């Protein structure tokens, strides 16, 4: 397969900045017919994808001239001159040469704000949800910028990984942060078994971790 | 105009046998150099291209479910299909119709997008979710956070409001995600800390295809 490279991922731009994004190629992606079928793409949230740019540097019908693909061979770079507010959403390139065709994984085009960090809040089984026989317990990590956040469980001091099913937000178009669920299901009578629970999220505003905590016996 | 109309079940089970549609105007599978290909994206993933067809009858697979695949076309309705076989949860996504022609003239690219049918692959039966309230530890600050959490349900969606939606700001909905077999969604409300237990709070979850309406009020411990 050929692998399609997108750098960066995640791409923070102010409105108004110059936008780069590139696409390497595992393989040379020019057909044995001497065309290079690459293509980028742009997907709006809750939109099909359009296409953007067609052979390298082959601008669709319609599409501004703000937008301009360059490169060649194996290297290939899509700019965007100045960024407008309708141009956020992900980015894929895509190599139409060979079977299968491959895209890239895709780049967010995301606002750039001010760093935030987030307010964590941490959440006990319901006596509801108790009376059933199972045991969820929830943190939310709301309103932090930038994106990357590691969050993990303690039970008793100690990390536990199998069990966590976690929910990101987009980013908020009025204040371009981001918020994420955590939820950490155990049996009814794994809860009654430990007492100490926390949910800590590392996250660059703070050096050491954000704690909250709970002992169940307390509840 | 130039339309692609992709038609699917929106529902079926693993094991099962999925048959998209796709249905074609303003154009012909009938040009020399002319083809439409499916293309698929689950939900917060990327594209994955499955299979193209030309007008020659001439057929592209994606190698890794070569196996699974079946693509075919009917020039006189202008229609073409994807059949994928043995189906899993793995292969729940969109599903989009796209058009590319093997020519210059007439499109090497894919100008042309349907809006995608949704394909959700699950063993599940309807179920309803089960809405526990989520209130504070055992204050002293001054915003309190309250949460929702909405679990064990099928099919999609659950909606949710806070206070029957007239307490509409400080809420964080987050995306429904898989536990089994079936959905799970949890909701949180940051008020001011003079607000609640003062003032009342309950979240509104309904699940319509149970028939479910559950109005639970964050009691403080």
């Amino acid at each position: 397969d050929v692998l399609m490279t997108q750098t960066p991922l995640s791409l923070p731009v102010s409105l108004g900045d110059q936008a780069s994004i590139s696409c390497r190629s595992s393989q040379s992606i020019v057909h044995s017919n001497g065309n290079t079928y690459l293509e980028w793409y742009l997907q709006k949230p809750g939109q099909s994808p359009k296409l953007l740019i067609y052979k390298v540097s082959n601008r669709f019908s319609g599409v501004p001239d703000r937008f301009s693909g360059s490169g060649s061979g194996t290297d290939f770079t899509l700019k965007i001159s100045r960024v407008e507010a309708e141009d956020l959403g992900v980015y894929y390139c895509f190599q139409g040469s060979h079977v299968p065709l491959t895209f890239g994984a895709g780049t967010k085009l995301e606002l750039k704000r001010a760093d935030a960090a987030p307010t964590v809040s941490i959440f006990p089984p319901s006596s509801e949800q108790l009376t059933s026989g199972g045991a969820s317990v929830v943190c939310f990590l709301n309103n932090f910028y930038p994106k990357d956040i590691n969050v993990k469980w303690k039970i008793d001091g100690s990390e536990r990984q199998n069990g966590v099913l976690n929910s990101w937000t987009d980013q908020d178009s009025k204040d371009s942060t981001y918020s994420m669920s955590s939820t950490l299901t155990l049996t009814k009578d794994e809860y009654e078994r430990h007492n100490s629970y926390t949910c800590e999220a590392t996250h660059k505003t703070s050096t050491s971790p954000i704690v909250k905590s709970f002992n169940r016996n307390e509840c | 105009q130039v339309t692609l109309k992709e038609s699917g079940p929106g529902i079926l089970k693993p094991s099962q046998t999925l048959s998209l549609t796709c249905s074609l105007s303003g154009f012909s599978l009938r040009t020399s150099g002319m083809g439409v290909g499916w293309i698929r994206q689950p939900s917060g993933k990327g594209l994955e291209w499955l299979a193209h067809i030309w007008w020659d009858d001439d057929k592209n697979y994606n190698p890794s479910l070569k196996s699974q695949l079946t693509i075919s076309k009917d020039t006189s309705r202008n229609q073409v299909f994807l059949k994928i076989t043995s189906v899993d949860t793995a292969d729940t996504a969109t599903y989009y119709c796209v058009r590319r022609a093997h020519n210059v003239v007439l499109g090497d690219w894919f100008a042309y997008w349907g809006q995608g049918t949704l394909v959700t692959v699950s063993a599940a039966k309807t179920t309803a979710p089960s809405v526990y309230p989520l209130a504070p530890v055992c204050t002293t600050g001054s915003s309190v956070t309250l949460g929702c959490l909405v679990k064990g349900y099928f099919p999609e969606p659950v909606t949710l409001t806070w206070n029957s939606g007239s307490l509409s700001s400080g809420v964080h909905t987050f995306p429904a995600v898989l536990q089994s077999g079936l959905y799970t969604l949890s909701s949180s409300v940051t008020v001011t800390s003079s607000t609640w237990p003062s003032q009342s709070i309950t979240c509104n979850v309904a699940h319509p295809a149970s028939s479910t309406k559950v109005d639970k009020k964050i009691e403080p411990r």
